[PDB]
This record gives C-alpha cells, structure tokens and sequence, in this order.
C-alpha cells in the first residue's frame, strides 16, 4: 500500500487539536442553568467579569491561531445567536477531539468532513423535525423563551423582572406582522451606575446620558421639543472671514448687532413655540452662544447642547421629530410635542435626562440600567442584549425547541442508529460525531454536580422513548420533561451553532502547516 | 438595653439599601470560579 512520509502536518493538526480542546474545556465550566462566570484583568488593568463565552474570547488573548478562529467563530455566533456561544464552542472542541480520535485511527481527513457534511445534514433535517411553530403572537412563550435563555448569566437574579422587561421591549419596537429581522440598534442601553438590578428601568419614550445647560428649568409639562443643528453664537463663516474695525460707531454697532442678531434668532425660536432645545455638537465651529443661553433662560426654554451626530436619526427615531439646520425652516410644523421630559436626579448626583410619552410613537425604544457592582452593570446588559438577540433570532423563525440538551441526546441517538445504518468508514465518523454532541448533556450534570455517565445513558435510555420533550432537570437535579419544565430554545440557535462549528473544523481539517511570517 | 429608650436610633434605608447592596456584591463575587491575568503589553 501507499506509504506516508511526512508527519509534520499530522502532529501540526494534533497541535491545533489539543490547543482546542484545551480551550473548550476551559470554557465548559460556564454553561446552561448552571454557567459559571469568569473574570479576566487586562494587561492595560481592566477588569472584567463575564458568563459569555464570547465576551470572555473577545477578551481572550489566544496566542495560538486555531482557536483564535474559534474565537472568531464565536463571534458570528454572537453575531448570530447571543448564547450558544457558551454551547457552540464546546460543540466545537469536542468535534475535534473524536477528530483527533479519528486521526490515529488514520482515516484521511478529507473523507471525515464529507461525512460531517452528510452528519450535518441529517442533523439539520433532524432539528427540522423536532422543532416546534410558534406564532410571534404568543408572549408567554416568548417570555419563556426569555428566561430559558436568562437563566445562564447572573441576572437571573431579577430573571422574573428582567424577562419581561425584554420582550415587551420587542414587542414595541417590532411589527408583529412581517415577521422580518428587526435591528436591536433600534434599542438603546443605559448604562447608568448604582441603583439595584431591580431598579433596571424600561423607558418608553426618551432619554439622554447629557446633562442641562440651563440653571433654573428642571422639569417640563407638555414638552414641545426642538432638536436643532445649526450653531447659536457669533456668526462665522465656513471660510475666512473678519470683522474690520477702523472707525467710531463700529463698536457698538457690531456689539449691539450680535446680540440682536442671536435675539432675532431666539424671537424666532419662541415664535415657533418650542420649549425644549436639543444641540448637537459643532466641534469644527462655535457651538450655542452663552448669550442666547442667557435670552433662551430669559425666554425661559428648556435646552440642551452637545447632541452626538450619531444618535440623532435614533432620537429623531425616538421622538419623531426632524432637526433643523436653518431659521426658515425651524417651523411649529416640524416642532416635536412630548407630554412630559425633564431631568431625573438618582446616584445621589448622578441626574439624567427624561422624556417620557410621545404624540408620534417612534418604534424605537431605551433600556436602564441600574445596579450596585459596574462590572455587574455590563454583564446585565451583555444578557440583556442576548436576551434580545434570540428573541430576534426567534422573529426570524417561528419555530421553537426545548433548551437543556435534549435536542443534542436526540440527535446523537438518531445519529447513532442512522450511522449503523451508513456503511464504510464514514460510519465511524458520524459514530464519532455523534459522540461529539454526547458531550453537552454530559457538562450539564458536572455542572448539574450529578453523575453525568448515569444520567446521560439513562437520559439516551428515557429518550430512546423520551423524546425531545423530556431531559435533565436542573431544579429537581434528576431528568423530567423540559418542556413540562418550560426551558425553551429556538431552533435556528443550534442549527447556527452545528452548521457554524461545521464549516470550521472542516476548514480545520485542511490545515497541515503553519509558516511564521515577517 | 432599650436604644428605643436610650435614642440610639439610625435611619432605615442606611440599612435598607446596605442588605440590598451587600446582596448584590456578594451575589457577584461568589459566582467567579476563575481569574486571569495579562502582564502589561
């Protein structure tokens, strides 16, 4: 027979192997209900807590490559999912792992992604089975969605407040009927420190990090706000330009005349019956003049400088108001109405800014939060996010699995029997790769504490007649019916993380060096 | 003795906001199983 004569690139690929292993595990500890967080300290002296795998990758600085990739993997994952990434990667590893079983085995590595890409497709249409249509419609099981997928970070702590806070959050940033990808920029987070987690705040309306310029106006009734671009100070040109003075009267003739000028400019303003101002920033050029600040405190307006020009379409989102760049067109007609803004006072000091109620609903939304820990405050809204993104991931399809692993002891059981029946070496391969998904239930019970080998078996030995309903209880600690326990996933969550880790280790499979660069 | 009688009295949120507050850090610093480090660049 054919003879090998290098090894370098198998003992390469088994570097890569080990490397990843080694990274799955070390993240296998947080998981599921039973997820345990981590904390890295940066080498510039950041700290940071946190139970998602990805956001501890982002902070991973990995010096091998491979996992660098799954780090990117994650990524994606994120970018798709939001959690799974916990899931996806141990997914990941452990592919690799019977991989590497496969490799002294010395079965060509081309032939093993083949037989992943007809173990994946079986999966996926196995997946396709299971899964369960859910009309959007149905909050509760949004809800228990929700909390399925909360119940992994620390802000399970106030789950049962936080849930809902999140999907009715959703709910009214979302059209219920096109059943399309809505954006989550759409949503604002408030990163506000102190307060409690519990005080967590949702805000229908509006409200901004900036503080008020006007010492005297606090609160407002009957809002009719104006967000304005153009500058309010001393006129000056894009282009050079001087007063010249050589003469007697030009000196109050240009002073007096500035102040008429800013005073037209406000008469204008209050002519317009606008009460609340929005500035952005004019960093290039003289922004409000403090002059006008003294007429618009004299005209008694509430306002606000220094509006970032990114969030100017969200606000304008937000309160549905247009901004206006030049006097003629600052006009009652574009003059936003709100029932109520004003400045809250909470940290002690800490005040923010409020606008609650809208005459134009905008489909966007705001999101508090508050809590004693600032790391805590981060990771909240980490889980806040995610919670968000499977919702959406939800919303792009209808259809919905129970969590907890009982979709991955399925599939290993329904691949177990289809790779009987598969013939050749690739039957192995799928035998291998079903033992791969053999691993997350598994790293439940050690999360679970319980004896994984005997609750997983008898998990598989249940299911080979306790379909996907049915699986391990954390809260009993035994194995129940999840779905009767109401620990929910949607569909698209694992089928992204199987096909995600897929495609890579099939890439994974082609590598066999590695050359140092320049 | 009777700090009732004796007017050894303190304001309710002092210890109100502090449970709360204790309860949040405490709940945050037991959940770390792992730190990690990184020398400076």
């Amino acid at each position: 027979g054919a003879y090998q004569d290098r090894d370098k690139p198998a003992q390469i690929r088994f570097s890569n192997i080990s490397a990843a292993k080694a990274v799955a595990d070390a993240i296998r500890t947080s998981l599921g209900p039973k997820g345990m967080d981590k904390m890295i300290q940066d080498g510039k002296g950041d700290v940071t807590i946190t139970n998602d795998g990805a956001t501890i990758l982002k902070q991973m600085q990995v010096l091998h490559p491979a996992a660098r990739m799954l780090v990117e993997l994650s990524k994606a994952q994120d970018i798709e999912a939001g959690d799974g990434t916990t899931s996806v990667v141990i997914i990941a590893g452990s592919l690799l792992d019977s991989c590497t079983k496969l490799l002294q085995k010395g079965i060509h590595p081309t032939i093993i992604s083949e037989s992943f890409q007809k173990a994946l497709e079986k999966g996926i249409e196995i997946l396709t089975d299971m899964s369960r249509p859910v009309e959007l419609s149905d909050r509760e099981t949004l809800l228990n969605s929700a909390t399925t997928s909360l119940n992994s970070k620390v802000v399970s702590q106030y789950s049962s407040l936080l849930s809902p806070m999140s999907v009715n959050a959703v709910m009214k940033v979302i059209d219920p009927a096109t059943a399309t990808s809505v954006d989550l920029r759409d949503i604002k987070i408030v990163k506000k420190l102190g307060g409690t987690i519990d005080d967590c705040e949702l805000v229908e309306g509006l409200v901004l990090t900036q503080k008020v310029s006007n010492s005297g106006i606090t609160r407002v009734e009957k809002a009719k706000i104006g967000l304005i671009q153009f500058c309010l100070s001393a006129p000056k040109t894009d282009m050079d330009n001087q007063i010249v003075v050589s003469d007697y009267a030009q000196m109050d003739r240009v002073l007096r005349e500035e102040r008429a000028y800013i005073l037209n400019l406000v008469k204008q303003i209050k002519k317009t019956g606008c009460n609340v101002l929005l500035i952005q920033k004019s960093i290039l050029r003289d922004a409000l003049s403090d002059l006008a600040l003294h007429f618009l405190n004299k005209m008694k307006i509430m306002v606000i400088k220094d509006i970032e020009r990114e969030d100017i379409e969200f606000i304008c989102k937000t309160i549905g108001t247009k901004p206006v760049a030049h006097i003629d067109q600052f006009t009652a007609d574009m003059l936003g109405s709100a029932e109520l803004a004003e400045e809250v006072n909470l940290n002690g000091s800490g005040k923010l800014l409020k606008i609650t109620g809208c005459a134009s609903p905008g489909k966007t939304v705001t999101i508090v939060v508050r809590g004693s820990n600032k790391l805590v405050i981060e990771e909240a809204e980490r889980s806040i996010h995610d919670a968000l993104c499977v919702i959406r991931c939800l919303v792009k399809k209808r259809a919905l699995i129970a969590g907890g692993g009982a979709p991955e002891i399925e599939l290993a059981l329904r691949l177990t029997e289809y790779s009987r029946t598969l013939s050749g070496m690739e039957s192995y391969c799928v035998r291998a790769f079903a033992d791969a998904m053999e691993v997350i239930p598994s790293t439940l019970a050690e999360n679970a504490g319980l004896n994984p080998i005997s609750t997983v078996t008898e998990l598989r030995n249940r299911h080979a007649q306790g379909e996907k309903t049915a699986g391990i209880n954390v809260r009993k600690g035994g194995i129940s019916n999840i779905l009767e326990e109401l620990v929910v996933q949607p569909l698209l969550v694992s089928v992204s993380a199987l096909t995600l880790a897929t495609e890579t280790v099939r890439s994974i499979l082609k590598i066999d060096d590695v050359v140092n660069t320049r | 003795r009777d700090n009732k009688q004796a007017g050894v009295f303190e304001p309710t949120i002092v210890k109100v906001k502090s449970l709360k507050f204790a309860t949040e850090a405490a709940i945050t610093i037991l959940r770390i199983d792992d730190l990690i480090k990184l020398h400076p660049e």
